[PDB]
């Protein structure tokens, strides 16, 4: 939630300084890291009950 | 636009002709239908005899 | 005789589990559909402050 | 049980060469429909249009 | 382990700049 | 068998209400902005076998 | 004319580099690539200039 | 006058998908009607053991 | 005989072709201006689309839990029955 | 430059509640791939059920010859394999249409 | 007789889901020759 | 923040009731016929956690 | 010959179960098989679907396309072969 | 009693040497799809490179 908040905050910017700065390509990584670490979590709770 | 003629003439031919196959298939289906049933009485009555 | 008066205590402890779970049933759908009418909310926010932005 | 298993059980042939009865099954036996529908966009997807 | 079987379909989405 | 027979009689009467019931609640899902609508070939067309109420 | 024959070629620039942006983006797409989905039909679907 | 003859061309397709339809239907009740025969064999079968 | 056609628009037919897959290959073997109304439409179908295909799926979903778990339930007593018979 | 402040407005709106319909769709795919998983595993376990009944009776069918009896667990067991039949037919039309 | 039918009628029972014996065979609704 | 806080708690909550009804379920469907019928280790132990009603 | 009959059946039947063991592990990895050759497709076929959304003169016939093509075409045949050795085991 | 004997040890010994020849020619063709299969796929990056 954090992280789609501030990908959604960044889109705000004034059209000059409307950038892909070192924070959006970082941004991006959070979110896919994020979805692969939780993605993982259910499969690894799926091996447990099992 | 969406469609050339030869476009447009295959879709309406391919359609006519996969509705001639189940047709075809249906016929078939309906002579053999005949064939086992007087097959199966014929053979149940010659047992009875 | 026994074996039937725990099987009906048991039987009501199944109806009374079932009871709260769909009882939770409703205050989670209703959780789901209050952070979405909460979101958009904030999407009213968005538009309005860019359109005092210009 | 019910009635049909118990005249399949005994002697003479009372029974249904079929064995589920009708008024034990969910469908039709034999049944030719099906109310299927195919995907165009923008237009439902109605499953089990049978029970409506 | 590594996730080869299950694919997403969805990024956070910027498209060109 | 008479009562075997009168049994067949009645399964096969079943059937056909159990059709018509599937037949019936299909056409009533019908609405409109539905996949399978379409511009039939002549309708209001009574067939060979139609009986009466 | 020489506007002319400038915009011309600005024009195609922006085409070149829109293309450009597709093909990279079909370029990295690898298995595992959390972008991928089923399709029905493409194998046969094409425009084609 | 090129307008006219799409028409033209037009109703040949229009009539061709008219009488499919009709032959399919009569095809159709024809084995539609040999699988009650089928279903009363069946009962039938159900006699005699 | 195809033409010209210096900007190529194949969006119709894509929405055609991705209807039915059976409509063969168009391409150029051997105006040009959009209006303000054709924009207001173009978009609120591709908004109607988007909200049908949703909804269609939503109650997909909907339906298909209760299935499942109805299923489930009867197969299981089917089966704690018939090994009370053998029993 | 006025036609332009009604165009860049109107253009700015379509491309918000474009990007609100994306995330909307992103995630009903999300839970409509949860879903044909759960049909997965239903169909692997209706297998599983399946394989049980057939080898029981069987195995229980080469009784020897006074012993050929008909129980009314025999006609349980007939019954529970075209009860798992019909639910396995089901559960594969519901994966095609999901 | 009798301790045969026993045995095979409890190892049928005592056969479970995910139990070592289970193994997919097939046709056996068609057959029927009980006296 | 807090909605989501709340909805974590009663989705954990909710999914411990369906455990509970679907290993209570069982135990009722349990007869006097069944295979898996046996001498427990140690009956009337309660266990380390010990919530009342 | 009853004990020798007995021993011969014995041997027989111990390692029928050794075989059948190594047919289930057979059965599994076909399985597994399928369903990588299923997620080769959904990558190739998205890439596909994603690459004819070009702007006018790019839509372009190249050899990439008529080897994508091919592509599909092979991996259809591959998952039809597999899934024809799943039904013969 | 010894013709029921030897057709046991022959349906046995058939049903073995078959399973073994399912088992050799399943595992050479998943090595031969899986690496035909990764060569093309390579083949596809290549040329959108």
């Amino acid at each position: 939630s954090i992280v789609t908040d501030n990908l959604q905050c960044r889109e705000r910017r004034q059209h000059p300084d409307l950038v892909r700065d070192c924070v959006e390509i970082e941004l991006l990584k959070e979110a896919e890291l994020i979805r692969n670490i939780q993605e993982l979590l259910k499969r690894t709770i799926k091996q447990a009950v099992s | 636009s969406a469609s050339t003629p030869e476009t447009w003439a295959k879709f309406t031919q391919e359609h006519l002709y996969r509705a001639e196959r189940e047709r075809l298939a249906s016929v078939n289906l309906r002579n053999l239908i005949d064939c086992i049933l007087q097959d199966t009485s014929e053979d149940l009555r010659l047992q009875c005899d | 005789w026994d074996e039937h008066d725990n099987r009906t205590r048991l039987a009501e402890r199944i109806d009374t589990v079932s009871r709260w779970k769909e009882m939770l049933d409703k205050c989670l759908t209703d959780l789901d559909a209050e952070i979405d009418a909460l979101a958009q909310m904030k999407e009213s926010a968005e538009q309005n402050l860019q359109a005092k932005n210009l | 049980l019910p009635s049909a298993y118990t005249q399949r059980l005994r002697e003479t042939a009372w029974y249904d060469p079929i064995i589920p009865a009708q008024y034990t099954d969910p469908s039709t036996r034999w049944g030719s429909v099906l109310w299927k529908d195919r995907p165009i966009r923008g237009k439902e997807f109605a499953i089990n249009r049978h029970r409506f | 382990g590594a996730h080869t079987s299950s694919g997403l379909a969805t990024s956070g989405f910027r498209t060109a700049k | 068998f008479l009562l075997q027979e009168a049994r067949q009689r009645l399964n096969s009467d079943h059937r056909g209400k159990m059709e018509t019931l599937d037949i019936d609640r299909g056409c009533l899902s019908l609405n409109l902005t539905s996949p399978n609508i379409s511009l039939k070939i002549n309708p209001t067309r009574v067939p060979n076998g139609s009986t009466s109420l | 004319a020489n506007r002319a024959a400038q915009h011309e070629l600005e024009k195609d620039l922006s085409d070149k580099q829109s293309a450009y942006r597709i093909d990279d983006k079909c370029h990295h797409l690898r298995n595992t690539s959390d972008g991928v989905s089923y399709f029905h039909g493409v194998e046969r679907v094409d425009a084609t200039v | 006058r090129k307008v006219g003859e799409r028409l033209q061309d037009m109703h040949g397709w229009k009539s061709e998908l008219q009488r499919q339809v009709e032959e399919l239907v009569s095809e159709t009740e024809l084995l539609l009607a040999q699988k009650q025969r089928l279903e009363r064999a069946l009962d039938a079968t159900a006699g005699p053991f | 005989t195809h033409s010209l056609s210096l900007p190529w628009r194949p969006s119709t037919y894509y929405k055609a072709a991705s209807n039915w897959p059976t409509l063969d290959p168009y391409c150029t073997r051997s105006f040009t201006r959009y209006t303000p109304d054709d924009w207001y439409r173009s978009n609120l179908t591709n908004f109607q689309e988007s909200n049908t295909s949703r909804h269609n799926s939503e109650r997909l979903r909907v339906d298909t839990s209760r299935l499942i778990q109805d299923k489930y339930q009867q197969t299981r007593k089917t089966q704690a029955d018939s090994t009370q018979n053998l029993g | 430059n006025l036609a332009f402040t009604n165009r860049i407005a109107e253009t700015a709106d379509a491309k918000n509640k474009i990007q609100t319909h994306l995330a909307k769709t992103l995630q009903e795919i999300f839970q409509t791939e949860m879903t044909i998983e759960s049909i997965k595993k239903a169909i692997v376990e209706k297998s599983a059920f399946l394989k049980v009944a057939q080898t029981r009776l069987d195995e229980r069918t080469r009784r020897p010859n006074i012993e050929l009896c008909r129980d009314m667990a025999q006609l349980r067991l007939v019954n529970e394999v075209y009860e798992v039949d019909d639910t396995i037919q089901t559960l594969q039309q519901r994966l095609r249409d999901a």
